[PDB]
């Protein structure tokens, strides 16, 4: 074990990727989100381009 | 570091020392008041309450006022704090019994801003001194600072959300100086280019010309209605013009009661109407189009920015001179008074119609349009065969980009000319642009006519790409779309070059306006 | 938390080789309606000196046509500086030149 | 005047004295009393700025350097 | 008095009256929520 | 099933191409920029 | 060019590009190239068949996709350095004319010209009427314009998040935004516009609003704000704790009233608090014996800390949540619940970015009717339209109007065949108004008709999150900076 | 919230008068009228009343500012008949014609239809 | 007074929501007033006051508060005898100056439920309930006639709550309106030109424009002045159409009479120049 | 979020008519005709049924057999 690498919403290594729209609105987080943008101490972080 | 500390903006000196905060001040948005007088402002109840005024008890104001003590602060009209002449100052919340703390002169008492307290309110940046100028408040419902709308000019208020900020002056040394000198009636001719800072505008102004049209007749229960929210009127009803069949009196009669009947213009009458410089003088059918005021009087023609607006020579600057700013006050209000009356039962408005004209207008125009890319053609075949003969001050690109820019400049201006004839006397857009309230002739070329060649920098649109301006183009195009011209106008669509190359061209606006305000701000500065 | 330092604050690199080079490449998530998240996720930024430098890296060149959306930059301060893909748009990951 | 950690009220000996944050001073329960020398947590005034530029904050004076696991700060 | 503290993803009371750690029994999670006064509040339709 | 040969008729009303646009966005995330940069 | 088309080389990753002047060829396989999908056309005709249409169409059931149609090569990914060498048709419709027209070259086709808009640029109906810098003006207040945000915003703590009640979607509707999931939720409404000058409340960039609308909850919305409060050991002689503080034994006594607090030490939902009510009480004990002697009394062992609402006027507590933080520190969040109703002060705007503030309103009985009674729920200045030239915002309103009538959503798309003027014109009078949008109005206080018939029908607006009761503010004397001695920043 | 309570647009205080009388002085036998927390709803009909009357030289009302309920009603009539009794004629005339448009419309309704209840 | 004319009136169209009718030979003063009159002053019976017992639906407090205000209520009963709030002798409420509604409802099944009007009942006896489903299962079925969906709920969500109607009106707030819309229109031929259009022939013939079937649009009249108005209320349901209309002339000649009797009483010291 | 009871515009109560809207549209093809046999005979209670959307359903769905 060497770190902890931040994830950036349901890219293919955020587990809300592999499940469908109940199974998100089951998890309570919702289906029409965008996602991409990293979650850093309770906040949504986004970078610019 | 200390040096920095003192050094510019946030630094000792002119961060602070020059400019502090202050204490007892007022912010909120703006709305328009007809209702108000010029010098008046609106106060909201939370933000008269919430601030203070320091009344010195005398012998012969000491009942109210231990009255106002006696309201305690729980309700409106009430008082803060009491001050005893020893030095002390005692709260009128906590103590159980403000019946047993009884006055005495020479005690001072802090109350609620009341209706009739003087304030200075101001409109950051600060361009200009008649920019921050003191106003009378008037406490009323809901929580925005209300403002007569004249007062919009002076100030660049447009109330689409702009913020003021208020102040009141604390002593009577200060309140009499801000009354004697700030005030707004005394701020109408401004020194700067000794012209009226601020006309008849919006509404008022449209609703105006359309009410001293010689067409518009009134019944005797429409005049008393009028009559009815004039201030200073007489109290004798003027003898209609036409007595029979029906009583009736005219536009411009009615507003002469408006006017103190004293005021003497002549002339000022120049809308488009009437003719340039010759045209009523082949014989004079009087003028149908041309303003009178006699005996304070208006006796013939319409008004307009030209008679009624912030131009140095109107019926308010003379007024102002003549009357004084106190009569030119209640003038103010009044002209608004009877003029967005008089609109409440005529109304005005603007639909998709005010921009649309007739087939033989659309024709005519297409077949303009045709003409003049047929000469651009017709430029550039002549440039190809290298025998334009360049202009005795130019070079051969800049005499074909100067020939090619004075034709579709030339075009545009045949058919926006065109549309302005084209249209009719009822056309709202028509009655916007001639009483000079908003727009242009420019602006009624561009939603119905042609919108024309875009521009940046003080060129046509430049070659983005090699040799071209969007991927659309064919290589070395000098024609007019490629290099962005807009054929078509904004009330049937752009093209998407055309929609694209009039971004550009709108972009160059928000680049000025950016820069603008920081160097305007600087240059005057160092001036002060 | 070297990673987690630099996406939290804003500021780049570990702190000891400067910061200022890539200031407010980080930001919070802005959501006032769904439309403003999805405008966030869409923002392209480019880099200026700070506070009033004119030129031409500001106005709307021709080649945006297609990439970066041709209305849509703040209305003050970077009028220019600030600006969005299209909605066809792509950017390119990179791959092996090999 | 040495004496008056909050025990200031000349006309009555105090109990408790009030502070109304709001208006900036401070009052006396039972009778009507200021007697301003007003702390508002006069902490609160660095930490003032917000709106204007900061996140690097430039107008930082002074590093926290937590004191409470250092003998010397 | 008892708290109640509603739980995370099982909503039965924790009796949380005491100085004890927030976790609610059976259930994992360990979020909470107060749960709704009995104290009553009046609301004008308008 | 295309062959470009019994084909007599290549014309079609680009208001269909809504449905080739949408198969864009219904297939590409409307921010796969994010996305496929984090996973490359 | 082949191989690209083929996938024998990556598409979306290669970037290749002739430079034929100077006799060079770069490729270009690196990140960070923009880059758009396009048509190939072929001997001047479309690549892309019918056949491939309802091949599409079939994807219902069928595993069919985009990826697919890149396959077929009838699309290729073009960046801005390739872009500067293709030939590119507006539509297939010029690459039809050609046979008169003067360029028979093309390489590539737009698969539409509305996609060289934004998101926001997106949302905002037939753009091209509308003069071009309101189109960047409204992409900014679109951002601002408040609604449901996401869906599952009953269980999130944004630390400030405004909802609006009863979103809808646009009547009017622009294709593109199908793929924003804009339908999905909304962000204003829409609502009944008058372009009118009437009692002249707003002038100038303002309003007049309908009362009884906002009244039966139009425009009606809730705020939330979101509080949280952590208790930290944070040193090896102090502790924060949650409780009830009272001025028997705690240093703050803050006028603040503290009766409102649950045992526990923060208030539970359903109370209502005020600019002076205290939310959490938390101390901070400190010293604890370091003013050695009987120095005990009260006041003494700890100091006050609680965190309480100056902020606003405010409304009702929502949620309050106890949990612990990544610190593992028992941590809390409590939101805070209000309605927000438009008011003189507020700040909307249509979708042209004709934003403004609301001037008065006005009850049903007041605003001018028509022949049903339909009263505007807004009365927009017509001085607003002419200068400022976003026909548009009438256009997409006589849209909305045949919308209306026919039931059916309309259509803003950008670029289409649609000759909107007219077409729409003779649509609207078929349903049995005035062609061009006017109708015969009625004066609210004495009956009499407006002597100008007054353009009125449906238009969506936006509300913002500038609300005016946010914004107010004012002092008397207050807090002074002892290191400076001058008022606070606001 | 700044904004006042819904009722108190047309709730008379307990301090306040519902109507008051004052004398004009810029010319004679006229008269205005001040009616608090009222409408254009009153306002406008009693207007329209007055100035039916063939003795009534002016009559006319405005509300100074739509947010402070109050109106005015000024009226003039010949040096012979006091504006007072002009006012009290034109309102009980106009309670009588209301009425008559009452009974009437009753009995309109009685006529031809078992689906008045 | 040899002044007031003779106003008559003539109905044409009645049923249970419609009312149609022509007033003629009046003011038109009177004819927007009256009109007035059916918006703000009609008195009826609505939701007042809420109190929320448990709310675990998924849409928050007040919004529940506010829909239950909006509903109509059968005031079929003469809503004199049920006093306004502010008078009754009363401390806060009572049976003599309210109505009680009540509300109490969870989803124990494991299907979707709705919240309706039928649901909530009058602790009041049946005389003032909701509209939906009283007096008529209606030949007219509106399917479910539902009413209004308050709100919706799943398996373990529930909602009890306590409500107050009260007598109130129009120019208070929008929940006590008699009415859906009014409907008012005079000279439908413009025969007195108190509106101008260009280009008359692109205006539609309104539906009492009808009198000249003629297509030369519009006669003029120099000498005419309003004549014969048309109206045509329609109501909400909460109260049928000529009762309305009724209550409106009745209430506004109590507003008149009190005018009257207010000024009465100001000459009733001094003469206050009253002759 | 869940249809306002009486259209913001006119008065005429428009949740009655709700979810006979949506199940006529379900059986029969013809919004126009779809909101003239519910009775909404007027532009502005048209737009009101028209142009709703109902986001409750999505809310419903989520986990809070709970809350
Ligand atoms: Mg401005
Ligand atoms: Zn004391
Ligand atoms: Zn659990
Ligand atoms: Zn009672
Ligand atoms: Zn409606």
């Amino acid at each position: 074990f060497i770190g902890k690498i931040p994830i950036m919403l349901r890219s293919t290594y955020c587990l809300l990727n592999g499940l469908t729209d109940r199974d998100l609105c089951e998890l309570n987080e919702c289906p029409l989100d965008p996602g991409g943008y990293f979650i850093i101490n309770g906040s949504e972080k986004v970078l610019i381009a | 570091s200390l040096k920095q500390r003192l050094k510019g903006k946030e630094g000792r000196v002119r961060g602070n020392l020059m400019g502090k905060r202050v204490d007892f001040s007022a912010r909120t948005v703006i709305t328009p008041d007809p209702n108000l007088s010029i010098d008046q402002v609106g106060v909201p109840r939370s933000i008269a309450a919430n601030m203070t005024f320091a009344e010195i008890v005398t012998p012969f104001n000491i009942d109210r006022l231990q009255e106002l003590v006696r309201r305690g602060n729980s309700q409106y009209p009430g008082a803060k704090y009491i001050i005893r002449d020893n030095g002390d100052r005692i709260d009128l919340r906590f103590h159980p019994k403000p019946s047993d703390l009884h006055l005495q002169t020479g005690y001072k008492v802090e109350r609620h801003m009341c209706d009739g307290d003087i304030v200075i309110f101001n409109r950051q940046p600060t361009l200009h001194k008649m920019s921050m100028m003191g106003h009378r408040v008037r406490i009323l419902p809901w929580s925005t600072f209300r403002l007569n709308l004249s007062v919009t000019t002076p100030y660049n208020a447009d109330f689409d959300g702009d913020e003021m900020n208020l102040h009141l002056p604390q002593s009577l040394e200060t309140r009499a100086e801000i009354q004697e000198l700030a005030m707004v009636p005394r701020m109408i001719v401004t020194p700067q280019s000794n012209r009226p800072v601020m006309g008849i505008v919006q509404d008022t102004l449209t609703a105006v010309r359309k009410f001293t049209k010689r067409d518009v007749f009134l019944e005797r229960g429409e005049v008393m209605n009028l009559l009815m929210f004039l201030s200073t009127w007489d109290g004798k009803v003027p003898q209609p013009a036409i007595l029979k069949p029906r009583p009736l009196w005219t536009g411009k009669q009615i507003f002469s009661l408006i006017i103190p009947g004293h005021i003497n213009c002549i002339r000022t009458h120049s809308t488009h109407p009437d003719d340039e410089d010759s045209g009523p003088y082949k014989h004079i059918s009087p003028g149908d189009t041309k303003v009178v005021v006699e005996n304070g009087e208006l006796i013939m023609g319409i008004l307009c920015k030209k008679s009624l607006g912030t131009s140095a020579g109107s019926l308010v600057h003379i007024s102002y001179l003549e009357m004084g700013h106190d009569i030119t006050r209640l003038f103010y209000s009044n002209i608004q008074t009877v003029i967005n009356n008089w609109l409440l039962i005529e109304g005005h408005t603007i639909g998709i119609g005010d921009s649309i004209a007739d087939s033989k207008t659309y024709q005519d125009i297409q077949n303009t349009i045709k003409k003049a890319k047929q000469d651009v053609i017709e430029v550039i075949e002549k440039a190809h065969n290298n025998e334009l003969e360049p202009t005795p001050g130019n070079t051969l690109r800049q005499t074909f980009e100067n020939q090619v820019n004075r034709i579709l400049n030339d075009a545009r201006d045949k058919t926006g000319s065109s549309a302005q004839k084209s249209l009719s006397e009822y056309n709202n857009f028509k009655s916007m642009v001639v009483s000079g309230a908003k727009g242009s002739k420019i602006n009624i070329s561009q939603v119905i006519a042609v919108v024309g060649q875009q521009n940046v920098e003080g060129k046509r649109i430049p070659f983005g790409f090699k040799h071209r301006t969007l991927p659309h183009f064919i290589k070395d195009d000098y024609g007019p779309e490629s290099r962005g011209f807009v054929e078509n106008s904004y009330l049937a669509g752009l093209t998407p070059t055309e929609f694209f190359f009039h971004a550009m061209g709108g972009r160059e606006g928000l680049i000025d306006t950016a820069v603008k305000t920081a160097e305007t701000g600087y240059i005057q500065r160092r001036l002060i | 938390d070297g990673l987690k330092y630099s996406l939290a604050t804003g500021n780049w690199g570990d702190q000891k080789k400067a910061h200022q080079a890539r200031a407010g490449v980080s930001q919070v998530l802005n959501r006032l309606t769904f439309a403003s998240t999805l405008s966030h996720l869409r923002r392209l930024n480019s880099p200026i000196g700070r506070d009033g430098k004119l030129a031409k890296p500001r106005q709307l060149h021709n080649t945006l046509w297609g990439m970066v959306c041709p209305a849509e930059t703040p209305e003050g301060h970077a009028v220019g500086l600030v600006k969005n893909l299209a909605l066809m748009a792509y950017i390119s990951v990179g791959s092996q030149p090999s | 005047l040495d004496a008056l950690p909050r025990v200031t009220c000349p006309n009555h000996p105090d109990a408790i004295l009030v502070e109304d944050y709001r208006a900036g001073d401070m009052i006396c329960p039972e009778c009507g009393l200021v007697v301003g020398d007003r702390v508002i947590d006069v902490g609160s005034e660095w930490r003032t700025f917000s709106n204007d530029k900061a996140t690097k904050d430039p107008s930082r004076v002074g590093d926290s350097q937590n004191p409470l696991l250092s003998d010397g700060d | 008095q008892p708290m109640i503290y509603i739980c995370g993803e099982c909503h039965t009371e924790n009796e949380i009256k005491s100085r004890d750690p927030i976790r609610c029994r059976e259930c994992g999670y360990r979020i909470m929520y107060k749960k709704r006064t009995k104290r009553l509040v009046v609301f004008d339709a308008r | 099933y295309d062959e470009d040969d019994d084909e007599i008729t290549p014309d079609l009303w680009q208001e269909a191409c809504w449905i080739v646009i949408s198969s864009y966005f219904d297939e590409k995330g409307l921010v796969r920029q994010q996305l496929d940069s984090f996973d490359e | 060019r082949k191989l690209r088309r083929q996938m024998d080389i990556i598409v979306s990753e290669v970037s290749m590009i002739r430079d034929i002047r100077e006799r060079e060829i770069r490729i270009y396989t690196d990140a960070g190239r923009i880059c758009r999908p396009l048509l190939i056309v072929e001997k001047q005709k479309l690549l892309l068949k019918k056949r491939h249409i309802d091949q599409l169409k079939e994807r219902e059931y069928n595993n069919y996709s985009w990826q697919d149609l890149v396959a077929s090569g009838v699309v290729e990914y073009i960046d801005t350095l390739e872009e500067e060498t293709v030939m590119l048709a507006m539509t297939p419709d010029d690459l039809q004319e050609k046979e008169v027209a003067y360029c028979s070259t093309y390489t590539h086709c737009e698969i539409h010209p509305s996609m060289i808009l934004g998101v926001c640029a997106s949302i905002i109906p037939f753009p091209d009427h509308n003069q071009s810098p309101r189109n960047t003006y409204q992409s900014a207040m679109g951002k601002q314009a408040m609604g449901v945000y996401i869906t599952n915003f009953h269980v999130r703590m944004d630390t400030l998040a405004h909802v609006l009640y009863y979103p809808q979607k646009p009547l009017v509707t622009t294709r593109s935004m199908e793929y924003l999931r804009f339908r999905e939720l909304p962000a204003g409404i829409n609502s009944i516009v008058a372009i009118a000058s009437y009692t002249g409340y707003n002038q100038e960039d303002s309003v007049i609003m309908n009362r009884s609308a906002v009244d039966r909850g139009f425009f009606r919305s809730v705020f939330y704000r979101s509080y949280k409060e952590q208790e930290s050991k944070k040193g090896f002689d102090q502790e924060e704790v949650f409780e009830k503080p009272t001025r028997e034994t705690c240093q703050g006594m803050r006028h603040a009233i503290y009766d409102k607090l649950d045992d526990d030490g923060l208030i539970a939902p359903g109370v209502r608090v005020s600019g002076d009510d205290v939310i959490i009480g938390k101390t901070v004990t400190l010293p604890e014996n370091e003013d050695e002697l009987e120095s005990t009394n009260r006041r003494y062992t700890k100091r006050d800390c609680s965190t309480f609402l100056r902020t606003s006027e405010t409304g009702i507590v929502d949620q309050v949540m106890v949990t612990l933080n990544q610190e593992g520190y028992k941590f809390c969040k409590i939101r805070v619940r209000s309605v927000r109703i438009p008011q003189i002060g507020d700040k909307f705007a249509s979708r042209h970015g004709q934003k403004g503030t609301c001037g008065i309103q006005y009850r049903q009985e007041d605003m001018p009717f028509t022949c049903e009674g339909i009263t505007p729920d807004i009365i927009i200045n017509p001085h607003a339209i002419p200068s400022r030239m976003t026909i548009g915002h009438l256009i997409e309103c006589l849209q909305g109007k045949v919308s209306a009538n026919k039931g059916e959503i309309g259509d803003a798309t950008p670029f289409n065949d649609a000759v909107n003027v007219q077409k729409i014109s003779n649509l609207l009078s078929d349903y049995g108004y005035h062609l061009r949008g006017n109708e015969v109005l009625y004066n609210g206080f004495t009956g009499r008709k407006i002597t100008s018939q007054i353009f009125i029908g449906p238009t969506y607006y936006q509300r913002l999150k500038h609300m005016v009761d946010d914004k107010i503010h004012s002092r008397a004397r207050g807090p002074i900076q002892i290191l400076n001695r001058q008022p606070m920043e606001g | 919230m700044n904004a006042p309570p819904a009722f108190e647009s047309f709730l008379l205080f307990e301090g306040e008068k519902k109507i008051t009388i004052n004398k004009d002085t810029k010319v004679p036998n006229a008269c205005l009228f001040t009616i608090n927390k009222e409408d254009h709803t009153l306002g406008n009909i009693i207007k329209s009343q007055l100035l039916k009357d063939p003795q009534v030289l002016f009559a006319g009302y405005k509300v100074p500012h739509p947010l402070e309920h109050k109106i005015i009603i000024r009226v003039q009539t010949t040096p012979d008949y006091s504006p007072q009794e002009a006012f009290t004629n034109a309102i009980t005339d106009l309670i009588s014609e209301l009425s008559l448009l009452e009974e009437r419309f009753r009995v309109a309704i009685k006529d031809k239809q078992e689906g008045i209840e | 007074m040899p002044y007031a004319n003779q106003p008559t009136v003539r109905i044409t169209e009645l049923t249970d929501e419609n009312v149609k009718f022509i007033i003629e030979n009046t003011d038109l003063a009177v004819a927007n007033s009256i009109r007035r009159v059916f918006i703000a002053e009609v008195p009826i019976i609505a939701i007042d006051w809420v109190q929320i017992d448990a709310n675990s639906s998924v849409l928050h407090d007040e919004f529940i508060a506010h829909r239950l205000g909006l509903i109509p209520l059968i005031s079929d009963d003469i809503v004199d005898k049920l006093q306004y709030s502010r008078d009754c002798t009363c401390e806060e409420f009572c049976p003599e100056c309210s109505v009680e509604f009540t509300l109490d409802v969870r989803c124990n099944e494991d299907q979707t439920r709705h919240v309706t009007s039928r649901d909530l009942i009058s602790n009041s006896p049946r005389v003032i309930p909701v509209t939906s489903r009283n007096r008529d299962n209606d030949p007219n079925d509106y399917v479910e006639q539902d009413d209004i969906l308050i709100v919706k709920l799943r398996k373990g969500q529930e909602l009890r709550l306590r409500a107050y109607a009260k007598k109130g009106f129009g120019k208070e707030h929008a929940k006590w309106n008699p009415t859906a819309g009014v409907a008012f229109e005079y000279d439908p031929d413009n025969a007195l030109r108190h509106t101008v259009y260009p280009k008359p022939e692109e205006w539609p013939k309104s539906e009492y424009s009808e009198l000249d079937e003629d297509e030369s649009q519009a006669p003029y009249d120099p000498n005419g002045k309003p004549e014969r108005f048309y109206y045509n209320v329609e109501s909400c349901g909460s109260l049928r159409p000529e009762t309305i209309v009724l209550s409106a002339l009745s209430g506004l000649k109590k507003k008149l009479s009190d005018l009257q009797t207010q000024l009465s009483h100001e000459i009733q010291s001094d003469v206050l120049t009253i002759n | 979020m869940i249809i306002p009871v009486r259209c913001f515009t006119c008065g005429k109560i428009v949740g009655n008519k709700w979810e006979a809207y949506l199940g006529l549209l379900q059986a029969e093809y013809t919004e126009g005709d779809a909101l003239d046999a519910l009775g909404l005979k007027r532009y502005c209670c048209r737009r009101m049924l028209l142009a709703h959307v109902d986001l409750i359903e999505k809310l419903l769905n989520y986990a809070p057999l709970e809350k």
